[PDB]
């Protein structure tokens, strides 16, 4: 039937992988070890997008875990989730990159690209109904921009037509660690225009922005960054693991939410994301939340979204909601003006409703809530996003600071200078189209 | 004898008849496994329209189910009357439309459309006469709207005499359902006046103003605005199922009603609707089942009544009924509303009466009413068309897949000259 | 065939049919469902009047029910014979007019009024001829003095042709019951000299007179009052729903009063009214229920009957009366008080007589008059009206809602003139 291939490279790669792959054992009763309790039969209905059959129950993760580092690999080797795993999928690097792009693009990637995608086409073949590609991946990495550009210009050629998703997290203007993210990110959007279907971006902040309100962690870390990433990731494969009135598959979700082959970069957003006692004190309905998506304390991308112009919303809800006051909240919405448009599209609406609430995780910081939505907003406040890191590329660019490790590593400068004049048209188009 | 096939293709016509066929199966005494425990043979006389009755009684209703993905197939045939259905006729592919009209019309439809089509010929083999076919799928979607667009036309180099049922749910002005809902509106269309011979364009929309007004209901669940299109396709066909008075075929509704080979664009009716607990505090009078139908409330579209002109009024009432009070008000409607109907045809009532009531009530009404309000239903759509055509937005979506630009052109014209066929007589 | 709806509005009106509502459903030998249990055929051949059967018997009351708020609708919803009420005819709105008329007439008033307007049309379409309307409502407060004024300008709109009954109490000279009441008074009978065709001016004060004397009754509850209120407008209609040797329809007890088209201000009066343990110790007389009509006991205003002059006396009288006695004392009465008529006006007794007594006695009497003594009511009004205006205070209640001064001065120059039309033939 139909199989999704999830592809894991850098270390964002391996423990928001390390979350998903989690969190899905859960919400379809898989036991950690590698077999399932045989309770949970009736609950695995059309799980077949993910894990194989083995023997007796034995479900392998269709999964490949792509690192140059064989550290945090071994924390996978370590810890419950070693043998859910198969061992070829895990192919392991040994020499870092350390961030640099020649150094993840040419040296130690091109002597490992060749057996990772043979691990590939040997778990692809066994699909009849290929649908798309989780690839996870940073924009500042060595092999997070360097291999992950190298990765979508191969895999273009042998699939083609089969769709892609990128998720990845936005480099924040202020708070950020390495110096070279500036330099890479350039890097990470040259190339990956044309060979990615679609990329997801997140801020460190705008998730931190929740979690002090309306969670109340004031010790977050990279634990229960995870957790809150993935419940966005695991919202959109409820329309495809279960059995819904009215679902989405992949292909359709870029065919309503790209106008233009070029803009095709929207963000995401979650509601009701708050502790477990809060809620006990309020009654979400649905013009609750559906109202609470779209105020800039919700939006997980740290911009102006009012500032930005709304092109294509869609929206995915979960659990069981009827669709009277759907078709009431989205009209409410629109008796609102502050939601601003464009005028050649009113009609860029999607409407998703599956029966499943959201189950969370066990030990977490969240709520048993049955009402919950996963709003994607592509909008002109990307742009306004991309004069905050196109000020940051070039004046370092200038004084040619930190040129001295790309020059030897197998790479040129005068591809710098392309990327300029390619991102410099990109940010032009939000306005052009708008 | 006259022998009719349901198809369903898309996600919306799958589940409409998922319910329709269980009040088939009930209005005529039937099983899941098909067993016949109708108590009169009234319920088994005219059995043979919809249904092959073969080796001890098990009857399979005459119906295909076709899906670009195994989702749909599975949750019908787990659910409810799942044993019923003939597993012959489970054909479907393993792409899914994505919303993409030339995925379903020319990239993926292309391939599937030989396997039923050999299904269309197998059970059309097997009878005398062939009598019409009937359609449900979508407009909005990219599925029932690219692969039962083209299926029409290759049921006209098959049978270029007989009658086409095409109903599909229609886009309504206050919220959109889907992003490309005004492209898989117009290219649709340009297909639908081509090679069919009626339509119903259903709202979504007004279909809860209905179940708000009337039913009072707070949870609408999809089995019951599906329930709500149920009652009235069974009320249809209510002539070539059951005796009475006087009979009346779909091709004696066709002939009624369409004056030229375009307006063919009719909205139904359905009366009695209220809740629960209206029940005893009204009056079952022919005169209040008439004023019912002739509401804006009973209008399943959201187009005003008030706003165009009543050109064939189809009156499908089903019960014991006094016909000289339905011959009173018939006129009556007339002598009142003189300006809502056009002025140049003479006794826009056509009435057809049968017997026997649906299951439930004492005395119903189906109503197919033809306004030329429904023009606004293309003038609301041919802008929201011609809003996206003006920046080329998703034109990589057809034209990676293949489609003309001169296929919105001349669409478009076509769009527009439809709604001056309307302004020619109103 | 002849056919009446009641139609209720404010505070004041909605808990007088309440009661009054119970003793035309006892009346008649009919049940909380609307179950005929009456023995006799009598309390059934003309049960039409003021009902709609449907759907094996239950009858519904031919009943409107309006309010500003949710309050008093499930307080007789929940109350006694609240199941026998049609709730397609619960139209609110959720304002409260705070006794403000620019509110019910301008401001939230003209909202509501066209969701009733309707429904004043629907129960009139079903009928063959109508025959007037009566309605219960205030004068003193703002919800139903300022919604149901603006009503009756348009029923004259739909039927110009038949009779208006606006029962309303009015306010009394001893102790105010609002502040705005003289507001409230002459904005209201500025229209109702207009477009009404008879109000009877019920003091509230003086319903406490006829309980503290006759009933002596130490705890007046509003159920009683109201119930006073329910067995006088019974026996008006009396000739309309039973038999007898003198029929006489509400058109009739119009046509024989009113002389001028403003002077139909009338005030009601019954006999027989007493506690329970002067039973026997009376006469059930034609004589002795003669003497109690007219006595300023039995004013059930706070009017003085010595203090002007009867130009009309209205006898209906209920029960088997000998005839020969009512027309002997009718004599006898102007022999006696010849200086208590009109003098230019001949043969002011109009009697009518049905044989039958209403339920709890064997012979009553339905008293409506009209004395010239009325007048002082609308003197006593205008001086309190035009109290406040000359320090022109609440006029931020009106004028901030948009009233104009002039629409005080216009009702204060009709007001005058008509105490001067009871001047003219005093
Ligand atoms: N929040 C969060 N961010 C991460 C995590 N792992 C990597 N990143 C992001 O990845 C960016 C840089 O990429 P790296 O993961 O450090 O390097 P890489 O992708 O493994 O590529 P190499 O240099 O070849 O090793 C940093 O800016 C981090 O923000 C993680 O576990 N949590
Ligand atoms: N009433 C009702 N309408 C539905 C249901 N499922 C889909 N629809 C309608 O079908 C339209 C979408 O078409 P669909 O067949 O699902 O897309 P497709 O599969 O690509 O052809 C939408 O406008 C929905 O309103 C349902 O269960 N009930
Ligand atoms: N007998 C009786 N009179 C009432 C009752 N309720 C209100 N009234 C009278 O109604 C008048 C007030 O009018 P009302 O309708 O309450 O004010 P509104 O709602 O603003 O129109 C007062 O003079 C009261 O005497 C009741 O329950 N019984």
């Amino acid at each position: 039937m139909r199989e999704v291939i999830s592809i894991h490279v850098g270390q964002a790669g391996v423990q928001i992988g390390n979350a998903c792959w989690e969190l899905y054992c859960l919400e379809h009763g898989i036991q950690p070890d590698g077999t399932m309790p045989t309770q949970s039969t009736n609950e695995g209905e059309s799980f077949t997008t993910f894990f194989s059959d083995t023997g007796s129950g034995r479900y392998v993760p269709r999964s490949i875990f792509v690192d140059l580092e064989p550290t945090v690999v071994d924390e996978i080797r370590t810890g419950t989730y070693k043998k859910l795993f198969h061992p070829e999928q895990m192919i392991t690097g040994k020499e870092d990159a350390a961030n640099n792009y020649a150094r993840g693009h040419y040296t130690v990637g091109k002597e490992l690209i060749d057996t990772v995608l043979d691990r590939i086409r040997r778990l692809a073949d066994n699909c009849s109904g290929l649908q798309g590609f989780f690839v996870f991946h940073s924009f500042g990495g060595g092999t997070g921009s360097g291999f992950t550009s190298l990765l979508m210009e191969r895999l273009s050629v042998d699939y083609g037509k089969k769709s892609k998703l990128e998720f990845s997290i936005y480099p924040a203007p202020q708070v950020s660690t390495a110096v070279v993210e500036p330099y890479n990110s350039i890097l990470t959007t040259h190339t990956t225009l044309e060979h990615s279907d679609c990329a997801f971006m997140v801020d460190n902040e705008a998730i931190y922005d929740i979690c002090r309100r309306n969670l109340d962690v004031e010790r977050p870390s990279y634990t229960n960054l995870n957790r809150i990433i993935s419940q966005v990731v695991s919202s959109i494969t409820a329309s495809l693991r279960f059995d819904g009135a009215l679902n989405v598959d992949l292909n359709e979700f870029q065919t309503n939410l790209v106008p233009y082959p070029r803009i095709h970069f929207p963000l995401a957003a979650y509601t009701p994301l708050i502790s477990a006692e809060k809620a006990y004190h309020e009654a979400l309905s649905v013009s609750d939340i559906t109202n609470s998506c779209f105020e800039p304390a919700n939006q997980m991308v740290k911009c102006d979204p009012r500032h930005g112009k709304y092109m294509a919303v869609c929206l995915l809800y979960r659990g069981d909601v009827v669709p009277k006051d759907v078709n009431t909240a989205i009209a409410a919405i629109k008796t609102k003006r502050t939601i601003q448009f464009v005028d050649w599209c009113p009609t860029g609406f999607k409407v998703g409703i599956n029966y499943q609430p959201p189950t969370v995780v066990p030990g977490g910081d969240l709520a048993k809530v049955p009402r919950a939505v996963c709003m994607l907003s592509n909008t002109t406040a990307i742009a306004e996003a991309w004069s905050r890191l196109d000020y940051k590329f070039d004046l370092m660019y200038a004084k040619r600071a930190f040129v001295h490790w790309y020059v030897g590593e197998g790479m040129e400068e005068g591809e710098f200078t392309e990327a300029r004049e390619d991102l410099a048209a990109l940010e032009k188009d939000y306005e052009e189209v708008g | 004898m006259r022998e009719i096939v349901h198809v369903q293709a898309g996600q919306c016509g799958n589940q409409i008849g998922s319910k329709f066929w269980e009040v088939i199966s009930d209005e005529h005494g039937i099983q899941p496994d098909g067993t016949f425990k109708g108590e009169t043979d009234l319920q088994l006389e005219r059995i043979d329209v919809y249904y092959n009755e073969a080796n001890n009684g098990k009857y399979v209703p005459r119906a295909v189910l076709v899906d670009l993905e195994p989702g749909t197939m599975d949750s019908v045939r787990s659910g409810p009357f799942g044993q019923l259905f003939r597993p012959d006729n489970f054909v479907f592919g393993q792409s899914g439309a994505g919303n993409n009209w030339a995925k379903g019309h020319y990239t993926e439809g292309a391939e599937l459309v030989d396997n039923v089509l050999d299904v269309i010929r197998k059970e059309a083999e097997g009878c005398d006469c062939l009598q019409g076919f009937q359609l449900t799928h979508s407009l909005g979607g990219g599925t029932g709207s690219g692969m039962g667009t083209l299926l029409i036309s290759k049921i006209r180099e098959e049978y270029p005499d007989r009658i086409m049922s095409s109903f599909s749910v229609v886009p309504s002005p206050k919220v959109s359902d889907t992003v490309v809902e005004p492209y898989n509106a117009t290219l649709s269309v340009h297909q639908l006046v081509e090679n069919t011979d009626e339509t119903y364009c259903i709202d979504n929309e007004a279909l809860y103003d209905i179940c708000y007004r009337t039913l009072k209901l707070t949870n609408p669940t999809y089995g019951d605005l599906n329930h709500l299109v149920s009652l009235t396709m069974s009320g249809v066909t209510t002539c070539l199922r059951f005796p009475g008075q006087l009979n009346a075929d779909l091709r004696k509704l066709a002939v009624n009603m369409v004056p030229f080979p375009r307006l063919h664009f009719f909205m139904p009716g359905f009366a009695p609707l209220s809740a629960k607990g209206t029940q005893a505090y009204r009056a079952l009078t022919v005169a209040e089942l008439t004023q019912q139908m002739f509401d804006a409330k009973n209008m399943m579209a959201a187009c005003d009544p008030r706003h165009g002109r009543y050109l064939t009024v189809a009156a499908m009432f089903r019960g014991r009924m006094s016909m000289r009070e339905v011959d009173e008000q018939m006129l009556n409607v007339q002598n009142k509303n003189s300006s809502y109907f056009v002025e140049w045809i003479p006794n826009n009532v056509k009435t057809a009466v049968c017997d026997i009531p649906p299951r439930g009530l004492k005395m119903a009404a189906t109503f197919v009413g033809n306004s030329t309000a429904i023009q606004e239903l293309f003038k609301r759509i041919s802008e929201q068309f011609t809003a996206m055509f003006r920046r080329k937005a998703f034109l990589h979506w057809y034209t990676g897949e293949g489609m003309d630009e001169m296929e919105f052109t001349e669409a478009e014209s076509n769009m527009n000259d439809l709604i001056s066929e309307y302004q020619q007589y109103q």
